[PDB]
């Protein structure tokens, strides 16, 4: 039941938590970017630049 | 006393039922 | 004796009372406070050391895995004050904290530890304070004004008879802590002692005593 | 009786009762109630009296232990109850909440520490949650701690909080008085809406700790008090002020800082108490203050004496000469105003000061004070180099100190910050000496304004209520002229239709408009621009214009093409006319730098190399090359801009506002005034020597508001300028060193026993010449706040010069040359130009942008909006018979969407008539009530 409850809660957050709704795939991308930026913040010291995330992540920049 | 907080009312209405006993869920699934 | 910049143009001075204490450094109030906050002392009295010692020793509830604080340091600011003003940035210094994650062996109440992982971790940037008691936050020079607030403690502030007819004075007490909820004791015109918790209904005063594991006999013994 | 009324009988019953009170509706239970109660006061995590809290708690209960625990205890609560009962019946005094012994001081460090602790606890929650599942080698103490919460807390406190405000930077005095400001507002204090009068009122404990007169008049009066001159802060946070210990009868020189609660225990003498050169009071009975009140006491009864006569006022109020002669209201106004004086083109000096100017100027970091004594090796308008004396030289160093003066840069109030060297080549300077004068400073003396020859007389109603008449000579000399550097930013974002460009090719504008811009579309440096000229040429893509008919026809007729880019170039604001003194270009990393950006970048690099190279030449090489590469990287690294913005261009305009009617001028004694007329020189009143008066002030403004300080200052300034004129005359003819020395020495003695001693015998002939050259403009005079110059001394100084002792001369009307009867009072008064320039306040609007939800004009002068015709103005119109005026005011001029376009058209063809219609705001109200379950409609449609 935990799997399903977490799924429902997080999908609801993704679907009706913003005035300008954004899709689930884009919310996943944003969350991944946030998690990786947070990790690089401590692994680097000040901040990751958008180009710097093109390496940790695999997106065209 | 009395309250207007909906979450408090939900916690009151739901906390009445005992949580569960092991092999209780299996029996309930059997009934289903 | 006259300093050269004063020998150029001496201001004729009336006034007869000799100066015994010269005017102190006028910005001491801000510089001393921020110096205490930022500089680390080998005690928990002031600043980031005080905060870390107050909160940082971590215990994992029912896990007995601990994370503890060793020390901290302030990294060199990335940008200078003028550079921050030009580009527009907070003149801040990275805060590097030396942490140690200690893992306790299961069933080791004596304190036997499995391993210790001592690592230094970045915890945000705290804005620094220019030489003249100013902070630049987004390229704009900001000043934090000192606040004058009621001191923590106990105060007895009986009203002036403005509540009930006949101008009867109603006496009350109030415990104001730095952190936590308020504890107020007040009287009613019927001459009874009541406790009030902050933003809460009135209750008879003896309720708190009973909550403190006190019986009626010993309550009357005290009072 | 409380037990009688107590419904509870047992501990558990009381626990559940307090649980019901705290959390109604939640069914109480044993464990929950017990945990809540224990956590309320007796758990260190959620309750703590700071060391100051414990100290005050124990003191209030007369305990003898100054330390303790931060959490309550049964003994503490029962003792509080016992003392409450005692004060109810026995001997007990209600604690005075406004007592400064009961009010603490929170500074920046403490608040920052509290906010950092809040961040620490709210990341501690997360770290514990993650530790809920312990792991061995899959985790490090770098993944369990997140910097975002702590950074957010600290940034929220420092940037956006009530207790962190933009620095008032239009003055050294304003800066310093803002830094040492005590506020009762903010998170954890009162609110201006419901503060109450009792807290706002001044208290007998404010003596020597908080200024009684420096406070903003308005919604928050008595809540923004300012720290006194000598006031300090205890370890706990209670304001303490110095006092000089008094033995049996001798006023010792040792200083003790006494807190508010400690003051009452002793009786303290006044600063204005005479001493017979040996510490003994001349008068057996002296005036003191024991507990709030003051009275007379025997000589052998006092324990302390005021350190100085200045310690009751703040820094701002201590700069007002003859303050003791001014009514408290006018002194308050004068302080609040002189906080706002704008730095002028040439800061002259206060001809009549209080001796505090040096301290204010030096303490505020506006001047460059030599860190070490030595000989000035090289002076330049932009830098100073000091050859440190060998005595102060450290062994392993080169004794060279370089001070880099701050040239013309913008302040927070768009004023000019500019430092000028005040020393010459090869001059000796000792540690603590002022090298460069900052804005509104003269040789280390605070100089907020100018000293002007004023005369007190009506002069034809041109100074009627508070207006001021100014001579053209004031304008000609440009002595109230100010510089007003300001920023203008043009940002090119990335729009959906395409990126914006900063090309110089702008449609619908001729060659002349684009003459000032270079090939890259950005204005040159030094160009003299005017309101409407283009600074940065920017164009935004556009399309699908959907051209109307009878315009497509025009385009076809004249064969022109509709441009796909609309002009959005940054133009100088209307009215503003200045010179572009600096241009900065910030380019996003990925974007390609334009020609101008590269040209600026190269100039910065060469400047950086020159500065570093000059550093090494004057004076190590390893750090030079290491620093150069670091600086080179920073210059070309690429800027971190907001998302979407491609490139930011900032242009700095340097305006020069001279003077004009409507500009507010004010003295130091609360005497406001708005310039009304600028007179030709020949029209001003003049004396027997033909010297006109620079300003004419109404005398009727003095008696009503009891500020005689301005009159006394005028007399003293006249005397000072008399001495200065004598010195100037004796210099114009090369009299001698001896004559100048004798006269100057006589000037510094001046009768009454003044603590200052000046012996010109120790001054070299060259030094005396410099001194006299610096006095030919007038002899500066210091008049301490409450120990100022007595009127007899003013008369004596007037007599030193050949001026009349009455302080009044006979003037002649320049218009007619006929002597004014009743000789008038002329003298030199220190006038300031407050930052309320009429240029910044004039505003007019015919039509413009309209608000979004309510189709109404916008705010004031920033959105080019119209004035608010408030409810009271509507009442005023109703009281008149003006129905049509009112209707057009609230229907056509403001809100009727169809109405105002028709009114504009009708006016255009000279047909002054209106079709009122229905205001749009009423339609919004109807749709909003109908958005409830209410059916509101218009009958008989």
């Amino acid at each position: 039941a935990t799997w399903w409850i977490r799924q429902a809660i997080t999908r609801s957050i993704a679907d009706q938590a913003r005035t300008i709704r954004i899709p689930v795939h884009m919310i996943e991308t944003i969350n991944k970017l946030n998690r990786i930026s947070r990790q690089m913040l401590q692994e680097m010291g000040r901040e990751p630049t958008p180009e710097e995330l093109a390496e940790r992540m695999l997106m065209p920049e | 006393g009395r309250t207007t907080d909906p979450v408090r009312m939900y916690m009151r209405e739901m906390g009445t039922v005992e949580l569960l006993t092991r092999e209780g869920e299996i029996d309930i699934a059997k009934r289903i | 004796v006259y300093s050269y910049t004063e020998k150029k143009r001496i201001r004729k001075d009336f006034g007869k009372r000799p100066q015994v204490l010269d005017v102190p450094y006028l910005l001491s109030i801000q510089l001393d406070s921020f110096q205490k906050f930022i500089e680390q002392d080998p005690e928990g009295q002031y600043g980031l050391e005080a905060a870390f010692r107050s909160v940082f020793p971590i215990q994992s509830y029912s896990g007995n895995s601990e994370l503890q604080y060793v020390s901290y340091r302030l990294g060199e600011p990335v940008f200078d004050v003028q550079e921050c003003q030009i580009r527009g940035v907070t003149y801040s210094a990275p805060l590097r904290v030396k942490l140690r994650l200690v893992i306790y062996e299961r069933e080791a109440p004596e304190g036997t530890v499995k391993d210790i992982k001592e690592q230094e971790v970045y915890m945000g940037e705290i804005p620094l304070m220019t030489d003249n008691g100013t902070f630049v936050i987004n390229g704009t020079e900001r000043v934090i004004v000192s606040q004058l607030h009621r001191s923590p403690g106990v105060f007895f502030d009986s009203d002036k008879g403005k509540t009930h007819s006949s101008g009867k004075v109603l006496y009350n007490a109030r415990i104001i802590p730095y952190r936590g909820s308020w504890l107020d004791f007040e009287f009613d015109p019927k001459d009874n002692l009541f406790v009030r918790i902050d933003r809460r209904r009135k209750l008879p005063a003896t309720i708190i005593l009973r909550a403190l594991n006190y019986t009626t006999e010993q309550i009357l013994d005290l009072f | 009786e409380t037990l009688r009324v107590d419904p509870t009988n047992d501990r558990l019953s009381a626990l559940v009762e307090i649980y019901r009170m705290m959390r109604p509706g939640e069914p109480p239970t044993r464990e929950a109630a017990e945990s809540l109660f224990e956590n309320l006061f007796f758990s260190e995590d959620r309750y703590d009296l700071s060391a100051v809290g414990r100290m005050k708690f124990n003191r209030s209960l007369l305990r003898e232990e100054i330390e303790g625990s931060g959490i309550l205890s049964k003994d503490d609560i029962i003792d509080v109850m016992k003392k409450l009962i005692d004060i109810r019946n026995g001997k007990g005094e209600v604690d005075d909440i406004d007592h400064l012994g009961n009010r603490r001081i929170r500074s920046v460090g403490e608040m920052a520490e509290n906010q950092f602790r809040v961040g620490l606890v709210r990341v501690e929650r997360a770290v514990k949650e993650r530790l809920s599942l312990g792991d061995l080698d899959t985790l490090m103490p770098q993944d369990m701690i997140n910097a975002k919460p702590i950074s957010a807390a600290v940034k929220e406190f420092f940037g956006s909080s009530q207790l962190s405000q933009f620095m008032d930077q239009n003055n050294p005095l304003s800066e310093i008085t803002h830094k040492r400001r005590i506020s009762a507002l903010g998170p954890g204090g009162l609110t201006r809406e419901r503060a109450g009068f009792e807290v706002r009122d001044v208290h007998p404990t404010h003596y020597g700790r908080v200024c009684p007169i420096e406070t903003p008049e308005g919604p928050n009066i008595g809540l923004i008090n300012s720290l006194s001159v000598y006031a300090q802060t205890n370890e706990y946070g209670f304001l303490e002020t110095p006092y000089r210990k008094v033995t049996d009868g001798v006023v010792t020189d040792e200083i003790h800082y006494l807190s508010a609660i400690e003051e009452g225990n002793y009786v303290i003498a006044q600063a204005n108490s005479n001493l017979d050169e040996e510490g003994h009071f001349v008068e057996d009975l002296v005036t003191c203050r024991s507990k709030g009140e003051s009275s007379l006491f025997s000589r052998d009864q006092v324990d302390y004496m005021d350190v100085s006569t200045q310690q009751v006022v703040s820094v701002g109020a201590s700069l007002i000469p003859f303050l003791e002669h001014d009514d408290a209201n006018r002194a308050l106004m004068g302080a609040n105003m002189q906080r706002q004086a704008v730095p002028t083109l040439r800061a002259d000096k206060p001809l009549v000061g209080t001796g505090m100017e040096r301290a204010v100027a030096v303490d505020s970091g506006v001047t460059a004070v030599a860190k070490r004594g030595g000989v000035v090796q090289y002076v330049d308008a932009s830098r100073i180099v000091i050859k440190v004396n060998e005595d102060e030289m450290y062994p392993g160093e080169a004794g060279i100190d370089i001070y880099n003066l701050t040239k013309y840069t913008r302040s927070n109030q768009n004023t000019c910050i500019n430092q000028m060297p005040c020393v010459s080549l090869g001059e000796p300077v000792e540690r603590g000496d002022v090298l460069a004068d900052g804005p509104s400073t003269d040789l280390g003396e605070l100089a907020l304004g100018q000293n002007m020859r004023v005369a007190f007389m009506p002069w034809n109603g041109y100074n009627f209520e508070d207006s001021i008449l100014v001579s053209e000579r004031v304008v000609q000399e440009d002595r109230f002229t100010t510089i007003h550097i300001q920023e203008l930013a043009c940002v090119s974002r990335d729009t959906k239709l395409g990126p914006e460009e900063i090309t110089a090719d702008i449609p619908n504008v001729g060659e002349a408009a684009l003459s000032k811009l270079d090939e890259s579309g950005i204005v040159y440096i030094g160009a003299e621009v005017t309101g409407g000229d283009i600074l940065v040429g920017k164009v935004t893509p556009k399309g699908e214009t959907q051209l109307t008919p009878e315009e497509k026809l025009l385009r076809a007729i004249f064969g022109e093409k509709a441009s796909d880019v609309k002009d959005s170039s940054l133009r100088v604001p209307n009215g503003v006319s200045g010179t572009v003194i600096d241009v900065q270009v910030f380019t996003r990393d990925g974007v390609e730098k334009d020609k101008r950006a590269l040209e600026i970048e190269e100039m910065q690099l060469k400047q950086a190399k020159k500065d570093l190279s000059e550093e090494l030449q004057i004076l190590l090489k390893h750090e030079f090359e290491k620093k150069l590469e670091a600086k080179r990287r920073k210059i070309t690294q690429g800027d971190d801009l907001a998302p979407g913005v491609l490139k930011i261009v900032k242009v700095y305009l340097a305006v020069k506002r001279r003077i004009q009617p409507g500009d507010k001028m004010a003295g130091r004694h609360g005497n406001k005034g708005v310039i009304s007329k600028i007179n030709p020189i020949e029209d001003m009143p003049y004396d027997e020597n033909g010297t006109p008066v620079d300003i004419v002030l109404n005398p009727l403004g003095v008696p009503s508001r009891m500020n005689i300080g301005q009159i006394l200052e005028t007399h003293l300034g006249m005397a000072a300028k008399g001495i200065g004129d004598k010195i100037n005359a004796m210099l114009k003819q090369q009299q001698e060193v001896a004559k100048l020395r004798e006269f100057i020495q006589r000037a510094y003695d001046l009768g009454a026993d003044v603590r200052q001693k000046v012996d010109l015998s120790t001054f070299s002939d060259e030094e005396v010449m410099r001194l006299a050259e610096n006095l030919r403009k007038g002899m500066p005079i210091a008049t301490p706040v409450f120990d100022g110059a007595k009127e007899a001394e003013i008369k004596e100084l007037l007599k030193l010069g050949d001026l009349p002792t009455s302080g009044q001369i006979r003037l002649y009307d320049g218009r007619t040359g006929e002597q004014f009867e009743r000789p008038v009072t002329v003298g030199y008064m220190y006038m300031l130009k407050l930052n309320h320039l009429v240029d910044d306040k004039m505003h007019a609007r015919s039509t413009g942008s309209y608000s979004l939800v309510t189709q109404q004009p916008l705010g004031g002068k920033a959105q080019f909006g119209g004035q608010r015709f408030g409810e009271m103005e509507v009442w005023a119109l109703e009281a008149y018979g003006a129905a049509y005026t009112l209707q057009e005011m609230l229907t056509v001029k403001s809100d009727d969407v169809n109405g105002r376009t028709k009114m504009y058209k009708n006016i255009v063809d000279g047909n002054h008539q209106m079709e009122p219609g229905m205001p749009e705001s009423f339609n919004v109200l109807l749709k909003e009530i109908r958005s409830l379950g209410i059916n509101i409609e218009l009958e008989d449609e």
